């Protein structure tokens, strides 16, 4: 059925929508803490998503990190809110609900399945493409 | 030598971004001085605790040690030059992720519009030529602003 | 004439929800399923389907 | 062509499984060659045919 077989599931599932959550802070610490979980990685910190009042990084920029830097997946959230379109479409008021990635940089959106694979659309499927299933199978595994 | 890329004092349209809003996270309305230009952005309440009809400064800028390049990072807290303004309450590392016009009216492009990105943080800004100068980018711009409950 | 012209007159059943909008003709002539009480790994939807112009998409 | 397809598909549904998504792949030009709707276009149409 030209469709991915990998799917991440249930509790992997769920803390990535926890994750994709606008509310996601992260702190310095952490963020070394969460670079040594890496499978890979440049060896070049990232530069902070916010400096005042005080210095901090989001999860949608450390889920980018996790991304291959030149490749993307575009739209397909997959989630019931906003509104059946029409609704998301006024006035373009066009984040958060929808998901849209950019140079492996993750703008807005709350991630769904049909985005995590198994389907039509899927970032996996792509990745597959470009990346091949080796720089993919390491992908995977480091996000989980 | 600090080529800043905007600059101006901003008013609080609105705080309640369609009511429903969300906890540590909220969307403001807000317009510029001039009224002629208007602006929506996600802030961070928690920190910066807004109240609605404030008179805010704004400031954009690429760019910090002066005008030469920096778009890197270790972003490395150890730097010493004064090139920053970070005398300005608030400030962000962001993207510009849309522009929108309209140039199909014939050299038109009448009202046009710039939508950036601080960490996935939307913000909408409409102008005639205020964004004539810029464009949609990856993330490089600083946006720092002060005047809170001014 | 009537009574034999009423036995075409809504064959024997129905459903249509009217609720879900369709790009294909704005109209939210739609139809909508409760399927996947188990399945596999991929998620219980709910399937929507437009009865003119024929368009199905998913909850996700 | 497109007189053509209507004979093909009399369902009217021009959504089909086909290999290449080109869009993706031209879409990817622009992500890497930095294409933007301010810039301009300079192309040679017969080069295209
Ligand atoms: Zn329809």
């Amino acid at each position: 059925s030209n469709r991915p077989v990998m799917g991440i599931v249930q509790d992997t599932l769920t803390a990535v929508r926890k994750f994709t959550k606008r509310d996601v802070f992260l702190e310095r610490g952490e963020v070394m803490n969460l670079l040594m979980f890496l499978s890979t990685w440049d060896g070049k910190v990232p530069q902070p998503a916010i400096l005042k009042p005080r210095p901090l990084w989001t999860g949608k920029q450390i889920f980018s990190l996790i991304i291959p830097g030149h490749i993307n997946c575009i739209r397909t959230h997959s989630t019931h809110p906003d509104d059946e379109d029409s609704g998301p479409y006024k006035h373009i008021s066009p984040g958060d609900t929808k998901v849209v990635v950019e140079n492996g940089e993750l703008i807005m959106g709350i991630l769904c399945k049909k985005s995590l694979g198994t389907s039509a659309g899927s970032l996996v499927h792509i990745s597959y493409l470009e990346m091949g299933h080796d720089i993919t199978r390491l992908f995977y595994s480091n996000i989980q | 030598m600090a080529g800043i890329l905007f600059e101006d004092i901003f008013d609080v349209k609105d705080i309640d971004p369609e009511g429903k809003k969300f906890d540590r996270v909220s969307r403001l309305h807000c317009e510029s001085e001039s009224f002629k230009m208007d602006l929506i952005l996600d802030v961070n309440i928690q920190i910066y605790p807004v109240d609605l009809g404030d008179k805010f400064r704004l400031v954009i800028a690429s760019t910090l040690y002066e005008d030469g390049t920096l778009d890197d990072g270790e972003y490395n807290p150890t730097d010493d030059r004064p090139s920053r303004a970070d005398q300005f309450e608030y400030v962000m590392y962001g993207k510009v992720y849309r522009i929108e016009g309209d140039e199909t009216s014939t050299e038109a492009a009448t009202r046009l519009s710039a939508y950036v990105s601080y960490g996935g943080l939307l913000m909408r800004l409409q102008g005639d030529a205020n964004n004539l100068h810029g464009f949609e980018v990856d993330s490089r711009v600083y946006l720092l602003m002060k005047k809170l409950a001014f | 004439k009537e009574a034999i012209r009423e036995h075409q007159m809504a064959k024997t059943g129905g459903t249509q929800t009217d609720l879900f909008t369709c790009g294909k003709c704005k109209k939210k002539n739609c139809t909508y399923t409760q399927v996947q009480t188990r399945s596999a790994d991929e998620p219980m939807t709910t399937f929507v389907v437009c009865n003119e112009c024929g368009n199905r998409w998913k909850f996700c | 062509d497109r007189e053509v397809l209507r004979v093909i598909f009399p369902t009217g549904d021009s959504k089909v499984v086909l290999p290449c998504n080109l869009l993706r792949m031209i879409w990817n030009a622009q992500k890497i060659f930095h294409i933007n709707p301010r810039l301009p276009s300079d192309l040679h149409p017969i080069k295209v045919v």
